RNA sequence: AUAAACCGGGCUCCCUGUCGGUUGUAAUUGAUAAUGUUGAGAGUUCCCCGCGCCAGCGGGG
């Protein structure tokens, strides 16, 4: 069987906003030579760890912060029917490796993903240890004896399960070290853009006309590529040893996402909600991306957009044939071996049925 | 050198008609599809090719019409007049990031959007100075430019 | 026959940072004096190790290490049930020149190569060299006797086959000193690159400070070669045909295999668009091809291809190069000329050169 | 007839460290002011001299050693099918001054060239003086007679007909002095060289490194200029009268590895292994580099090969001209009163043949 | 006469965090002649005076490693000068000996790239008009004295 | 033509071998460029040739 799920969504955004920088100049990237315009995977990663999709689909995400202080807060109002307070007061002492007082300011190393869930089993852990006066030294030694049942919390913490996590303290610092299982690009147009400058003014209502000096704003539309993969054997690992089923269950979610989520930047001022107009799925032995489709950037001819499809086409069709790629793969296309589908949800079907 | 007032004085006194079709090139080498240029730049040594470059980016800026760009003798006083940068901050119809979106384009994105600038800026300043700079128009001239320009608006407020 | 087997890659890699230094800065190289971006050889070299390729059609990565303590421990458990535990320790502290006491640090002069199927073999000679109460100073000079005997250990490490090995301490100085067979270089940008900037934050899910990272795609020219001789004589006296098979799992995946550096956040998975393989007397790199910088036009890609397939028709008339040579390539345009035998797939020039380039 | 030929080799490389010093930095040298990049001439040479060109086309390299009791072994090894063992042990003993025991320790008094010919030539001179119980010091009388029988054993040591010879004990001190016919300048680049460095780890594969120090090493491309001449007469000399033919073989062979072999220096982890783009040769009655032509260092424009390789060609146009410089010279080149050759083999044949094929 | 360090110094360290932004772009020293908010920092400290620009360009650029980079500290009362460049780079523990080897061999403009790395990635603690100077002059001779004060910083502590 | 003149400090020599810098991270929320305006007038259009009632007509550039 297949270990790797590559994702492929061609997506066509009108004029907008999506990512930018401190200068709120949006995201680029060189690409082939030329300016392409791009989207942070981190912009990607968390606009599909927030949207409602995830939380009807796929449930509970991670709380990333560094004020321990309000986690603790909130892990007392979220646990305390479960635990009593100085039970979830010494376990997230013992996690982040801060002590945790009643204080208003309470700093963790840095922003750090937490599960409730996980911390909750830790809670379980910490107490049995409390009711036994186990150590702490060898409460730990004996939690490191099995990882996985650590890990089947992540069931409730999936976005960590996909995307990893990396402790710097805490018995987190040993526990809590998480290989990311999707790896997930920038994106970048397939083409190039010179971006556009919106001059807007602010009227005062009160204040009788007058040249007013004017404010700018950098905009685009652009084809962007979009691309990630999936490494289901770590998927079923970072559950806690999941069945293939459910990692291809969570690959479709992504399939979704990842073709229909956008970013939330300027959106109420730009609303480039635009749905993917090409979404590929392909089953492989080796993560393969397809960007060099558009290294060469494509010239506009009736739009980029088809002329960004056929390249990806004839891309797909060189590195098959040249690479011997015998492998699972579905196309789906708003436009008129590769299995073709007419609809996301025949697509998401064929992945949820491991391609078959 | 190029002498820069005679040509100034010929734009003015240029006819109209030759006048408003200088004005309609859209890019400093269309001027070479134009008799009426090559009339008017030939006394001012167009003949010669190291002359050439800058006579076509001068006219282009006059194009603006015959009586956008205002010169003003430098006071004698003063070592030299109001450069270009310091005429558009003084104008108070330019916003910096059209000033600093003409120093980073590019050549010839580079004479029609200064064009643009000048047309809507209509400045007074020390015209032989600007030719200078259209003379030899690098990195450190366009510097220049936004220096005046940003060092003005500073100074006035 | 040809000893020399040359491999030139050029891959193209989108918006990335594989490999980086001390100051998160990508790490590069002048060249034509212009800038180009270096994936270090080192890099390379481990990304093939660890790969899971190498584990399916090599085998297992040589052991590298420092710690003499865990690597006893190791050791122990991996052959426990072959040795006594103070044969495996005794052979430990020969091969390392350090004593191997229940000590729970003991470091080595430096981070070594260890193959357990080497050390089992050394274990053996210990074994009877203990049995027949012979000192180990003659123990040494009989070993130093048939050195081969000791190099078909290295197909249990054929990494160290390819790498090579230095001692500086203990019997494997005068018995482990191992001479590399693929010499690798630094991958390097064909074009000038200007390395872009992401400026990043981290949003606290608490409250309502940017961070920035070097990044930058690029045209990369990967070049190895495989010194057939030296590999046989590193495994034991194998054959060429052996030979050939490693050199060419080295082909396939020098032309796939990626560095694994940001790549959960950049994913540059592209494999190679074009590969070839070239057989020679004196090995030599087709660096010179890109020292002039490679000027865009439709992409980087397409000019880097012909720019090489230039100046390989250049070097190749200039030189007399007579050797055998097969070209894989993804894009269609105009090859190198009717020497260069053109493959289709990558299988096909997998194959011809698994022939010793007649196929 | 010209006695001197003049080698010049425009080369680049990518980035490599194909020498270093004892910090193990890049070797350099400043040149106009201006820092270059160093491959010194002993480096080039025992390139030469250990290459696989040098042992299919020349023969046998000579073998530099201090250890006495080592040679003294290999020497019984390979000569102890002609020679009895302490013939051989005389011989090694009259040429190293020093007395030649089983001992497994014997040092001479610095490394020195061992040709295994020559060796072999003074072991049937010594085998004969022990026929007629002769004085040691008297079969050197007797040697020092015809000396170029003695030299004519370096057709199987060429490299020290090239490069020389100092003796300091034995008599060698009287036999051995050989003068080299091969001069060679310290490659250096043609451009001035900012060298980059590589910072590198080691990953413990039985510990997760976290904060360590990163070791550094010192790299850099370059377009290097190599010379070297040959003086024809004292090649044919030091060869024991060898015909002016073999000397210019030998000289075509030199020709060839200068334009082909490069240094071994971490060669396993940078790869340089770059043909030449440019090999002039030029017979002369004086011998004269072109250094000077990259004084006033290189600039890039679209790389540093070609404005290097336009250099060469105007300082060679204005000394030709400057210094009235009538000789033989061909130039061959990867680019697109100077013969040019298509092919380095045509330029070989075209020195082979004295330069007038 | 002589440029006011300590002046540009807190004036750096009170910029708006957009002014600072738009200068922390700048990749090389020159670079920043073409940012406006650069010349409106600039301005009170000299910058109109020739004399005193390629030294302005090499303090801010350094300084624009961050807003809180380099952290000024004051000598001691009894010492006659306050710590060296070198020695607060040598005594961050983070900066190893051959990157100023590679620094103080490097060419024009390179130089200060480098430096500002080496700074960025030091945070270090210095008498900040005491490197002010060094940037003004920038020779040979300070280059030496920076990697000789490194050394022996180095070698005792 | 001076403590001068005449007057080599000169021959030999790899700095070599081993080494992922690696894990984690929305730049995000707000914003008319807006008020006022005939393109009017004016047969010049530079050269050659043919015809002409010398008012102009025509051929070719």
């Amino acid at each position: 069987m297949s270990n790797f799920i590559n994702i492929h969504v061609l997506i066509s955004h009108s004029p907008s906003c999506l990512n930018r920088d401190d200068m709120n100049m949006q995201k680029d990237a060189i690409f082939g030579g030329k300016r392409r315009v791009r989207i942070s995977s981190q912009s990607l990663k968390r606009a599909m760890r927030k949207s409602g999709y995830y939380a009807q689909n796929i449930g509970e995400s991670s709380l990333r912060t560094i004020h321990l202080a309000q986690l603790r807060d909130v892990l007392r109002q979220k646990l305390g029917e479960r635990f009593d307070q100085k039970i979830i007061d010494k376990t997230l002492a013992l996690l982040s490796g801060k002590s945790v007082d009643e204080a208003e300011k309470i700093s963790a190393d840095a922003v750090t993903p937490w599960v409730v869930g996980e911390i909750a089993w830790f809670c379980e852990q910490v107490a049995k240890a409390e009711a036994d006066n186990l150590d702490d030294k060898k409460l730990l030694k004996v939690l490191k004896e099995d990882i996985a049942a650590i890990r089947v919390n992540l069931q409730q913490g999936v976005d960590i399960a996909l995307s990893g996590r990396m402790a710097t303290s805490g018995m987190m610092t040993e526990l809590g070290k998480v290989d990311g299982a999707m790896s997930i690009a920038h994106a970048i147009t397939t083409h190039q853009v010179d971006s556009d400058i919106d001059w807007f003014t602010a009227v005062d209502d009160l204040q009788e006309q007058g040249s007013a000096h004017l404010g700018t704003q950098e905009f685009s539309s652009g084809v962007f590529y979009r691309y990630a993969n999936i490494n289901l054997a770590q998927l079923q690992e970072n559950l806690g040893g999941a069945s293939r089923e459910q990692a291809l269950e969570i690959a479709t979610h992504v399939v979704h996402m990842l073709a229909t989520e956008v970013p939330g930047a300027k959106q109420r001022t730009y609303a480039a909600f635009n749905p993917a107009d090409m979404v590929m799925v392909n089953f492989s032995d080796m993560p393969l991306s397809m960007a060099n489709a558009f290294e060469k950037a494509v010239k506009a001819k009736d739009g980029f957009l088809q002329p960004s499809i056929q390249a990806f086409n004839q891309y797909w069709d060189r590195v098959a044939n040249g690479y011997g790629l015998n492998g699972a793969a579905a196309q789906f296309s708003l436009s008129d071996q590769v299995k073709q589908m007419p609809t996301l949800e025949q697509l998401k079907s064929w992945v949820r049925n491991n391609g078959e | 050198e190029i002498d820069a007032m005679a040509l100034y004085r010929a734009w003015q006194q240029l006819d109209n008609g030759s006048c408003a079709q200088i004005r309609r090139v859209s890019e400093p080498d269309e001027l070479r599809d134009i008799p009426a240029f090559y009339r008017l730049v030939q006394p001012f040594g167009w003949e010669n090719p190291r002359h050439q470059q800058a006579l076509l980016r001068m006219v282009f800026c006059l194009s603006a019409g015959k009586n956008v760009i205002r010169h003003q003798d430098k006071k004698s006083e003063q070592t030299t007049g109001i450069s270009l940068g310091r005429a558009l901050a003084n104008s108070g119809r330019i916003n910096e990031r059209r000033i600093f979106q003409l120093i980073r384009a590019d050549r010839t994105a580079d004479m029609v959007q200064l064009r643009r600038l000048l047309t809507h800026a209509e400045p007074v300043l020390d015209w032989p100075l600007m030719a200078r700079m259209l003379t030899w128009w690098g990195k450190r001239e366009r510097q220049q430019l936004l220096e005046d320009f940003v060092l003005t608006t500073n100074k006035n407020a």
